[PDB]
RNA sequence: AUCGAGAGGA
């Protein structure tokens, strides 16, 4: 029945296997698109109010219904046909779907004349669609399927289309709604400061944020004031409890203090009431807050009435927007003074700013959400005025006409396409970097960035705290992965079995919670909540019980039942503190863990069983979760957890450490992430080589996706012979890594030879790469399309002439067709035409715009693909094909943060050997080693070498006890080895063995997208700018390098004056400018006449030459522009 | 881009001397012999070679730079002696070497392959 | 031509160099010249800037050629040394057990630039001629510069006792005459320290003499340890099991005294010193604890350590490394700090769900009782992960306000 | 994406031996015994065979451009 | 002169002249591909 | 105070043991694009005229 | 019309092996050819031409290359060991090429080398201590070693040299392993023979 | 071509 340590290994990793077999790795991606669509858009259209529109006769125009159907494009013709993926990707269209919604408009004049016009499947837009979600074409079709419509099986979706370009969301963080957090600004007013961002449950509002704090000590004692929304003066919390209709100071402190037998909570809110004591009534304190805001209303009546709005409305929307509810917001605000005077006695922690259990991942869906609901809105909004100039003149309207579906198309697709995540017109209050161009250069990029998590910090803030790893990351995020630039720590990506919760109703654990023992909130007395345990919802206190514990106990076999409760809805009892909080929202990130029975796993061995023959009995991952046997913790909820690393930790001990765990890891490697989990023995490097790696694992090349034949991507790299590593650990199972590898096992050995390996580079050998090592092919597309915007101008591919083409290079054009299109196959070098595109004239009626190749590259024409874009022109795809054989200066990287540039090659004959005449692919210096203490690099050129003799795949998972150094090295010295993996090695040049025995072995080798080809650049004398007649910017532009403030000051404390003006005026921008020796301001200079004069002095004889910068001649003019006079006096 | 071509490792360049016999000043009796497209594989020999001579008292040699095709080969004999006569017997016998090499090399093929 | 690298932080990440043509697409510089640009081989790139007037072409070979630059006036000593290759074999070299056989010497005398031409006198003449690595490096030396340093690996109670002047580790560096009189040299002689052989050379003999005493050193080094050979693989990551068995000793030790200090602070039994809180006074204690235990185990692993070591024989040279990556990779990794404390309760009163509340012990708090070659455990591996985020965060902000 | 012809380092030819290497492996034996089998000594080689990723069997589940 | 096409989805070769829409005539399929040039490419097998 | 400038050039920086500290090796494509204005005399006409 | 592009198909044939026995030294270098870009005294043409039209991939291999010389053929193909795979082909690809095979060695390009591994040896107990083992105890003996097991090296031998080398010289299939070892003394010898002619010519020049 | 944004390199 129990599986057994022995067992244990295979019985873990097998849960693991049928996890990604269920969910996959972009699980959350598909999760949030397919809530989005199946709830979040039928909410906000059916939240949106209906718009009654009279004079007389009224239109009411309710949306009732939406339908999606599937993905379909529209031709010229009109014909709808469905469009699949690739086609989209090759034609630059956007994998969208029709949204209709069915409108009822009811007609009513006067007596009772009324019908009803039900207007079914009205197109209201169109909504692009993730890639394998369940409204696409690629959803539950086979790989034979997906194969045959030139689809990669391996790819996982999770990503838009559009324009041809594939966009991925990111997921973006923020801070959870309905909590009140009291956290103490160092450097405030405030003493503490308790705030709650609130947020109604179907969100069709901003998150207004309510904050209740302290006054900081130094009138008498310490004051509690409230920052309302909308009113922009503190308001004392005793008027706001007034102004909700309790007046009487002991109602107050009912709502506030549950127990009165504690003077110090009391003599802390005294202050609060002796402040306000002139203020006694309802009405008064209504005014109050009205005058407070900053829209006093001369006359009391609708200050009063704007301040009833404001509470009723605004302040903690979550706790209920309706009227009758101030009982429910008066008991909420009070919890809120409470905890904040809790904060203030010491008697609760501050929270947290960097707590995950404190924070909410917005992803796809939920973005979408907040993108439609403004959308249509605006939509909404059209057809309001629309049909207001219709009935103002007495008459009916169509209401398709008044649906113009560009706003809902064209703004989703404009904010997928850019980023900017708003409206296109607030295009800088908008929030950039939210959907990106999916990293397509290796599949573990890929995943990675469809897995990928943002902190909206702010790259400008020099904080670390944030930055900083926070202990609950574990299990969530990768401890590794982040980038090491401008954005560590703020840039995260998910754990591997990470799963970020798609949100559910808390409608059936509220009505649970009615029919279990739960209180409500509005009918108990106040003196009920000292000893009872507050229950929360969403943040919502809706009620209170009595004894909490068999409440939880009763909650956590519903939730493992799959009953009522489902399995990400999080249930944190918090003891010291008597609250229950139950979160079925979404952004919730969450682990699975095996459940502990009193010191048992739940997990038996006939689970093992069944899950062996997963295939066969559809016994599955939800069947495990369905048995009780595994669970879905949050963060907030782990806090309440107590783990076992492993089940070895349930032993009963000499002393036991614990004794009463409640959880399991499924295995500590799952900590990492994609990128991570494809470094062999992580826990023996440094972490930052693991972060390093993780971050260089995204530039190595492989094989990115298998359909890259039919993918018109503008770069891509292809490795010729990648392999699967000799030496893996048991994640990459499940990344796919074995299936699209982005290396190859090179026998490396560490070693001083001729020293062009030191600092951070390695030899590698010549004869290797003439055998294919390391060989990669660059893939360059080229678009073009011919516009016929209009008859004054229009473009066309066609092969140019040097009698009718006016701006035509001197590059031959003979490698182009009639179609003024290339052919496949035909060699290409730098500056040629791959495009013959002419454009009409107002050398006579057409102008060559052809397009040329990116100057040195050197490629052979791959395809040309010819298609009609959305609107309908001729559009050309042209992907040029360049092999790059490694060279020198080309970077290569090991898995563990081991990169460097290739220094030289040698043949085979001139690299060292060992008895057995093997030479090594690549030798690295041993300096790499110490200061870094990357021994995972050691460790799997070991394990690599009794692999390759031994013939198995190593196992380098990270915290594995049955694989240690000794072990290996006992494994290698039975295949005649040296145990420690050194062997004698002869000098090539010489053939005289080396003193020192090398260590040599196989090891998994990555070549980077960084080739020195694609950077090497030089000038001399190339294109300047427009406005400032320097050098350009970029190798692209045939630029030239900066000499920056910095190099001035090198040159400067060099005390080289000549080369500094060489460089900052004669090398960049030399220019001379006439001036008047009166007034000191450029002349007008006349060379050819020898006519110079001032218009200002009226002089023609004294003026003077002057050598000076083109940028410091257009400085002075735009001083000019300002009314500065800046006078360039000579004498 | 910048890749030479395999064959400028061996092969000579149009007007490019494949030896050249420089005097060294620094000592008397001493030359350098600067060879092209060579490497290690005969520099090695002829070196070794050479420090069989009595008469040799000084023979090294160097590949400047692995990125080009040239070896160097300094020899300093005694007076009486020469290192172009010293180079000379060198190869000389090297070549018998090679030869009496071969020719036992196939002797040792036909044993083998007949009994 | 000017040689630069950004950030351009002082007048040596702009130098003058004469321009050498070679085959492939990359920028090839010296090795000694590395450490001026801060420049190493892993994707670094580097601007060229060609002067276009005999004035500037002028100036730069007069101010900013590379030997003129290598004294800074910054601190008054080299800019540039001999770095990781050369040093590590330097070391090796200079021993006093390195014996080299007549073709050897030849080879090497191949690569000296500045050699009169004259074989010197082997240091053994019977029963085999053998020259010995310092008598090598002597023909490197240049002019007759006189210098006194002392071998990474001196001992500070020799200079004492007799054999001062004989020194029985061979450390004591003597360069008389130009000549390597004895001592092992390393980075106290060669590097960029101030008044070290490359110093002195430059000081008494030109800028010149000095950097074909670079180029010398160089050349007949890499070439020597293309006999020698230098590595680094899991044998020098290994301890016997006498210094694993100290090493786990140490450990446990140091565990049970933190949990005695626990107990007394558990049971007020511990009182605070003057000038910090309980608190602090505990946590003062503990990190003592703790502090002792890592530094007694990496005593331990580095005197378990061989001569043959290739961790030592970098560490000892100074090419690269400390004697505390040693003792990380080999006895322990130790107490993983962030923002200077230990690790802290990001949960409540806890560092990780796998804890019970309230536990202030060393594998709690991020104690990596484990070395590299170990490996670490999860929590040890996470902790871990956290210190070196705390190191990756403060290079990456640290940079803005430094250059401002 | 296919069977590599020479081994990288010593240059000893493997194309041949993949297809043999899957016929041995799938008559049960081990893959160091199919290596052994195919006459693979040097672990060069053996890398080559061991660690091959055969894509070329997943590119040609692709229709080709012309029929 | 012909600048015959392939089909993307049937595969078929058929000629298109310019100023011609880009439809395949026996399926209507949007994208087409060129063919493979006839001009001499040599490659040295290195 | 910064500006881009003329007759630059960038790439991958790599080892050279066999450089002096005052070399640095350049490829002949940066090379054959940057140039150096030479004044003529009858010093260099013959050497500049073969060029 | 096969899944890998033009370069890799000619790497891929570049690297087949190709019997040299006896033609080799009968055929010149393009470079001394006094014909066009090609001849039958300095090349050697092969043909490859296949189509998938059945269902079951085409494994177009080596034995598809079809030579004008019979002597100079794929190894696999001579006359077991599998043929070298050069594509896989699905029903509907093709593949059609025409290549030219030429004389070189080693220097030029890896695939005009012989050898499938040479190891070489010598000294296999360390007598003359060219190498220093920390712990020579932990290191296996060399096949060649004659040396009882409880001792692990040689006694060091002050006055020895390297002599006894041992050599395994395995052939990839061209040449056979002795006609590499007797092509390699005579080149040797004619670069020495070549590099003295010059040495003569600079010694009298002088 | 410009501009902006994003992703990256040292
Ligand atoms: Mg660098
Ligand atoms: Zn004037
Ligand atoms: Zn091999
Ligand atoms: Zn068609
Ligand atoms: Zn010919």
């Amino acid at each position: 029945d129990e599986i057994t340590p022995d067992l244990w290994q295979e019985a873990c990793w097998i849960v693991i296997s049928s996890y990604f077999d269920e969910k996959g790795l972009v699980r959350q991606q598909l999760d949030s698109f397919d809530e989005f669509i199946q709830m979040s858009v039928q909410r906000i259209v059916e939240d949106a109010p209906p718009i009654d529109l009279q004079a007389p006769p009224r239109y009411l125009l309710k949306f009732e219904q939406i339908y999606l159907s599937k993905p379909t494009h529209w031709e010229r013709d009109g014909a709808p046909s469905p469009m699949m993926p690739n086609e989209a990707r090759l034609r630059n269209l956007t994998y969208s779907a029709p949204l209709y919604v069915d409108i009822t408009k009811t007609v009513i004049k006067e007596g009772e004349e009324q019908l009803q016009t039900q207007h079914q499947k009205t197109f209201i837009g169109k909504i692009p669609i993730m890639l394998r979600s369940t409204y696409c074409l690629l959803n539950g079709l086979t790989d034979r399927d997906l194969c045959e419509l030139n689809e990669c099986p391996l790819d996982p979706g999770g990503y838009f289309i559009i324009n041809g370009s594939e966009k991925v969301l990111i997921a973006q963080e923020k801070m959870a709604t309905n909590t009140v957090y009291v956290f103490a600004k160092k450097d405030s007013k405030y003493a503490y400061t308790g705030e709650c961002r609130s947020c109604l449950e179907n969100s069709s509002r901003p998150t207004s944020t309510i904050w209740v704090s302290m006054l900081a000590r130094g009138a008498i004692g310490q004051r509690i004031v409230a920052t309302l929304p909308y009113i922009k003066q503190e308001v004392p919390i005793i008027i706001v409890f007034r102004a909700l209709g309790f007046v009487s100071d002991r109602d107050i402190l009912e709502h506030i203090i549950y127990d009165f037998e504690d003077p110090e909570m009391m003599e802390m809110v005294k202050p609060s009431l002796d402040e306000a004591f002139v203020i006694q009534e309802q009405n008064v304190a209504l005014n109050f807050i009205g005058s407070r805001g900053a829209k006093p209303g001369v006359t009391k009546e609708k200050r009063i009435k704007y301040a009833k709005e404001v509470l009723q409305k605004e302040m903690l929307p979550h706790v209920g927007v309706s009227d009758f509810c101030e009982t429910k917001k008066a008991y909420f605000l009070g919890y809120m003074v409470h905890r904040l005077l809790l904060a203030a006695l010491g008697r609760r922690e501050l929270d947290d700013r960097d707590h995950y259990g404190n924070k909410r991942l917005d992803l796809a869906g939920p973005l979408l959400a907040f993108l439609f609901r403004g959308m249509f809105k605006n939509l909404l909004k059209e057809v309001r005025i629309y049909a207001q100039k219709f009935i103002d003149r007495g008459k009916d309207f169509n209401l398709e006409l008044a649906i113009k579906t560009r706003i809902i198309s064209d703004g989703l697709k404009y904010s997928l396409a850019t980023g900017n995540w708003g409206d296109q017109k607030k295009a800088h209050q908008a929030r950039a970097g939210v959907s990106q161009v999916l990293n397509r250069l290796t599949f573990a990029s890929t995943l990675s960035h469809l897995r990928r998590l943002n902190s909206p910090i702010g790259r400008d803030g020099k904080l670390a705290k944030p930055r900083q790893l926070h202990n609950t990351l574990w299990g969530m995020v990768c401890p590794a992965e982040t980038p090491e630039g401008h954005a560590v720590g703020l840039v995260k990506n998910l754990a591997l079995m990470a799963y970020i919760s798609v949100g559910s109703q808390p409608s059936p654990i509220l009505e649970f919670l009615e029919e279990w023992s739960m209180e409500n909130l509005e009918e108990i007395s106040p003196a009920a909540i000292a000893d009872a345990t507050k229950i929360f919802v969403n943040g919502c206190w809706v009620g209170i019980h009595k004894d909490p514990e068999q409440l939880m106990n009763t909650l956590r076999k519903l939730r493992r039942q799959m009953d009522i409760i489902v399995s990400e809805v999080s249930m944190i009892r918090d003891i010291r503190e008597r609250e229950i909080r139950i979160y079925t929202d979404a952004g919730r990130i969450c682990r699975p863990l095996l459940i502990v029975e009193k010191q048992k796993l739940l997990l038996k061995k006939r689970h093992i069983d069944q899950l062996k023959e997963r295939e066969y009995n559809n016994y599955s991952w939800q069947d495990l979760v369905a048995s009780g046997v595994v669970e879905y913790i949050d963060t907030l909820e782990e806090e309440t957890v107590m783990l076992a690393m492993t089940p070895d930790d349930l032993q009963e001990k000499e002393v036991a450490y614990c004794s009463t765990y409640t959880h399991c890891e499924i295995h500590p490697s799952m900590i990492l992430g994609v990128c991570a989990s494809i470094i062999p023995f992580p826990d023996h490097n440094q972490s930052p080589r693991n972060t390093y790696q993780s971050a260089m694992g995204k530039q190595a090349m492989g094989v990115y996706i298998t359909n890259f034949h039919v993918r018109m991507d503008t770069l891509a790299h292809v490795l010729y012979y990648p392999q699967k590593p000799l030496v893996t650990t048991r994640s990459m199972e499940y990344l796919r890594f074995r299936e699209l590898p982005a290396g190859i096992n090179s026998i490396v050995a560490i070693a001083s030879y001729t020293g062009y390996n030191q600092e951070d580079s390695v030899i590698m050998n010549r004869s290797a790469v003439d055998r294919g090592f390391f060989r990669s092919v660059f893939y360059r597309s080229y678009k073009e399309q011919e516009s016929k915007k209009g008859f004054d101008q229009e473009e066309v591919f066609e092969k140019p002439t040097r009698e009718t083409c006016q701006g035509m290079r001197h590059a031959i054009y003979d490698k182009l067709d009639d179609d003024g299109l290339i052919a496949p196959g035909v060699r290409v070098s730098g500056d040629d035409v791959i495009i013959g595109k002419t454009v009409t004239l107002p050398r006579y009626t057409k102008r060559d715009c052809s397009t040329f190749l990116r100057t040195s590259e050197t490629g052979i024409v791959d395809q040309v693909m010819v298609t009609l874009n959305q609107e309908g022109y001729k559009f050309c795809k042209i992907r040029v094909r360049s092999v790059r054989i490694p060279q020198i200066g080309d970077k290569f990287a090991s898995r563990h943060g081991q990169k460097g540039t290739c220094g030289i090659q040698y043949r085979q004959e001139d690299m060292p050997f060992t008895c057995e005449g093997i030479t090594p692919d690549i030798i690295i210096n041993p300096h790499a080693i110490p200061s870094r203490m990357t021994i995972g690099h050691l460790i799997e050129c070991l394990q690599g070498k009794v692999s390759a003799n031994k013939g198995e795949i190593g196992d380098a998972t990270p915290f594995n006890d049955a694989v240690n150094v000794q072990k290996i090295s006992n494994l290698l010295s039975d295949y005649g080895y040296h145990l420690r993996g050194n062997e004698v090695l002869y000098n090539g040049f010489t053939g005289r063995k080396i003193t020192s025995q090398i260590f040599i072995g196989p090891t998994y080798y990555q070549r980077l997208k960084h080739m020195v080809d694609d950077k090497i650049h030089s000038r001399a004398r190339g294109p300047i700018q427009i406005l400032n007649r320097q050098p350009m910017e970029g190798r692209s532009r045939d630029g030239g390098l900066r000499f920056g403030e910095m190099e001035r000051d090198c040159q400067i404390a060099h005390g080289a004056a000549q080369f500094l003006r060489e460089r900052l005026f004669e090398a960049s921008d030399p220019y001379q400018v006439h001036v008047c020796n009166l007034c000191g301001i450029m002349a007008i200079a006349n060379t050819r006449t020898h006519t110079y004069e001032c218009r200002g002095c009226r002089n023609k004889t004294q003026i003077s030459l002057v050598r000076m910068p083109y940028a410091c001649k257009l400085l002075f003019q735009e001083l000019m522009s300002m009314s500065i006079a800046p006078r360039m006096m000579s004498v | 881009m910048n890749a030479p071509p395999a064959f400028e490792s061996f092969l000579l360049f149009e007007g490019e001397k494949k030896i050249t016999i420089n005097k060294d000043t620094k000592v008397p009796n001493a030359c350098l012999f600067t060879i092209n497209k060579e490497d290690h594989t005969l520099g090695n020999i002829i070196k070794s070679q050479l420090l069989k001579d009595p008469q040799v008292l000084f023979a090294g040699y160097k590949v400047p730079h692995p990125l080009e095709h040239k070896i160097i080969i300094r020899v300093q004999t005694t007076p009486d002696y020469s290192p172009q006569e010293a180079f000379t017997n060198a190869i000389t016998d090297l070549i018998s070497e090679l030869s009496l090499l071969e020719e036992r090399f196939r002797v040792a093929i036909k044993d083998k392959q007949e009994g | 031509v000017i040689f630069n690298r950004q950030p351009t932080l002082h007048k040596m990440s702009m130098m003058g160099h004469r321009v050498r043509i070679l085959p492939w697409s990359t920028f090839r510089l010296n090795l000694s010249v590395t450490t001026p640009y801060n420049a190493d081989f892993d994707g670094d790139e580097m601007n060229l800037h060609l002067p276009q007037s005999l004035e500037t072409r002028a100036e730069i070979q007069e101010l900013a050629m590379v030997p003129r630059m290598i004294v800074t006036p910054q601190s008054n000593r080299p800019v540039m040394g001999i770095v990781q290759d050369t040093l590590t074999a330097v070391r090796k070299f200079t021993k006093r057990d390195v014996f080299l056989e007549r073709g050897e010497v030849m080879n090497l005398l191949m690569f000296l630039s500045t050699w009169d031409g004259k074989v010197p006198q082997p240091a053994i003449l019977k029963p085999r001629p053998l020259w010995t690595g310092k008598q090598i490096f002597s023909l490197i030396i240049p002019g007759h510069i006189n210098c006194i340093r002392t071998h990474s690996t001196h001992p500070d109670d020799e200079d004492s006792g007799p054999y001062k002047h004989i020194s029985p580790g061979d450390t004591k560096v003597v360069v008389e005459n130009g000549e390597l009189i004895m001592g092992i040299l390393c980075k106290k002689s060669l590097g960029t320290s101030a008044g070290s052989l490359v110093h002195i050379s430059y000081l008494e003999m030109g800028h010149d003499i000095t950097r074909l005493f670079y180029s010398n050193i160089q050349t007949v080094i890499n070439n020597w340890l293309l006999i020698e050979g230098h590595t680094i693989g899991i044998g020098d990551s290994i301890a016997d099991s006498k210094t694993y068995q100290d090493i786990q000793n140490t450990i446990k030790k140091a565990k049970q005294d933190v949990i005695e200090v626990i107990e007394k602070a558990h049971n007020n039994e511990l009182e605070p010193t003057p000038g910090n809180t309980l608190r602090q006074t505990f946590e003062n204690q503990v990190n003592r604890i703790l502090n002792d235990a890592r530094d007694k185990t990496g005593s331990s692993a580095q005197k378990s350590l061989s001569e043959y070591n290739n961790f030592k024989s970098m560490v000892v040279s100074g090419a690269k490394g400390s004697k505390i990556n040693i003792s990380q990779v080999i006895a322990v990794v130790g107490q993983q700090n962030v923002e200077g404390k230990r690790i802290p309760f990001g949960f409540k009163h806890r560092t990780l769900p796998h804890f019970i509340k309230d536990d202030y012990g060393p594998e709690s708090r991020g104690f990596v009782e484990n070395s590299y070659l170990a490996g670490l455990t999860p929590t040890e591996f996470f902790f871990h992960a956290m210190g070196g985020r705390e190191g990756l965060i403060d290079t990456a902000v640290k940079t803005a306000e430094t250059g401002y | 994406m296919i069977i590599p012809v020479r081994c990288f380092t010593c240059g000893k030819i493997v194309g041949n031996k993949w297809e043999a290497y899957l016929g041995l492996l799938q008559a049960e034996y081990t893959e160091g015994d199919a290596l052994d089998a195919l006459g693979l000594k040097r672990y060069c080689c053996r890398r080559m065979l061991l660690a091959h990723v055969d894509l070329i069997e997943k590119l040609l589940n692709y229709a080709p451009l012309e029929k | 002169q012909p600048m015959i096409y392939i089909c993307g989805e049937c595969h078929t070769e058929n000629e298109i002249k310019s100023r011609d829409p880009i439809r395949c005539r026996e399926c209507g399929y949007r994208i087409m591909y060129k063919k493979r040039t006839k001009r001499l490419v040599v490659f040295d097998a290195r | 105070m910064g500006k881009r400038v003329d007759f630059s050039a960038r790439t991958v920086i790599t080892p050279d043991p066999n450089l002096s500290i005052d070399q640095v090796g350049v490829p002949r494509s940066i090379a054959a694009n940057m140039t150096f204005a030479e004044i003529v005399t009858p010093f260099n006409i013959d050497r500049l005229q073969e060029l | 019309s096969s899944v890998l592009h033009d370069e890799f198909i000619a790497h891929r044939l570049g690297l087949i092996p190709l019997t040299s026995d006896d033609i080799v030294d009968k055929l010149q270098y393009s470079r001394d050819c006094t014909c066009e870009e090609f001849c039958p005294e300095c090349s050697v043409e092969f043909t490859l031409d296949v189509r998938c039209n059945e269902d079951q991939t085409r494994h177009v291999t080596s034995r598809d290359l079809i030579s004008n010389s019979p002597r100079v053929i794929p190894v696999t193909s001579r006359n077991e060991q599998d043929d070298i795979l050069i594509v896989k082909l699905r029903k509907g690809q093709e593949l059609r090429l025409r290549a030219y095979a030429k004389k070189g060695f080693g220097k030029e390009h890896a695939k005009w080398n012989p050898t499938a591994g040479v190891a070489f040896e010598y000294d296999p107990d360390n007598a003359l201590r060219h190498t220093v083992y920390p712990k020579p105890e932990e290191w296996p003996k060399s096949e060649y070693s004659e040396l009882d097991e409880d001792e692990s090296q040689a006694p060091y031998d002050p006055n020895g040299k390297p002599e006894r080398f041992y050599y395994n010289v395995e052939s990839c299939g061209s040449l056979r392993p002795e006609t590499i070892v007797l092509s390699a003394l005579s080149g040797l010898k004619k670069k020495l023979s070549d590099l003295q002619t010059q040495l003569s010519h600079e010694i009298q020049s002088d």
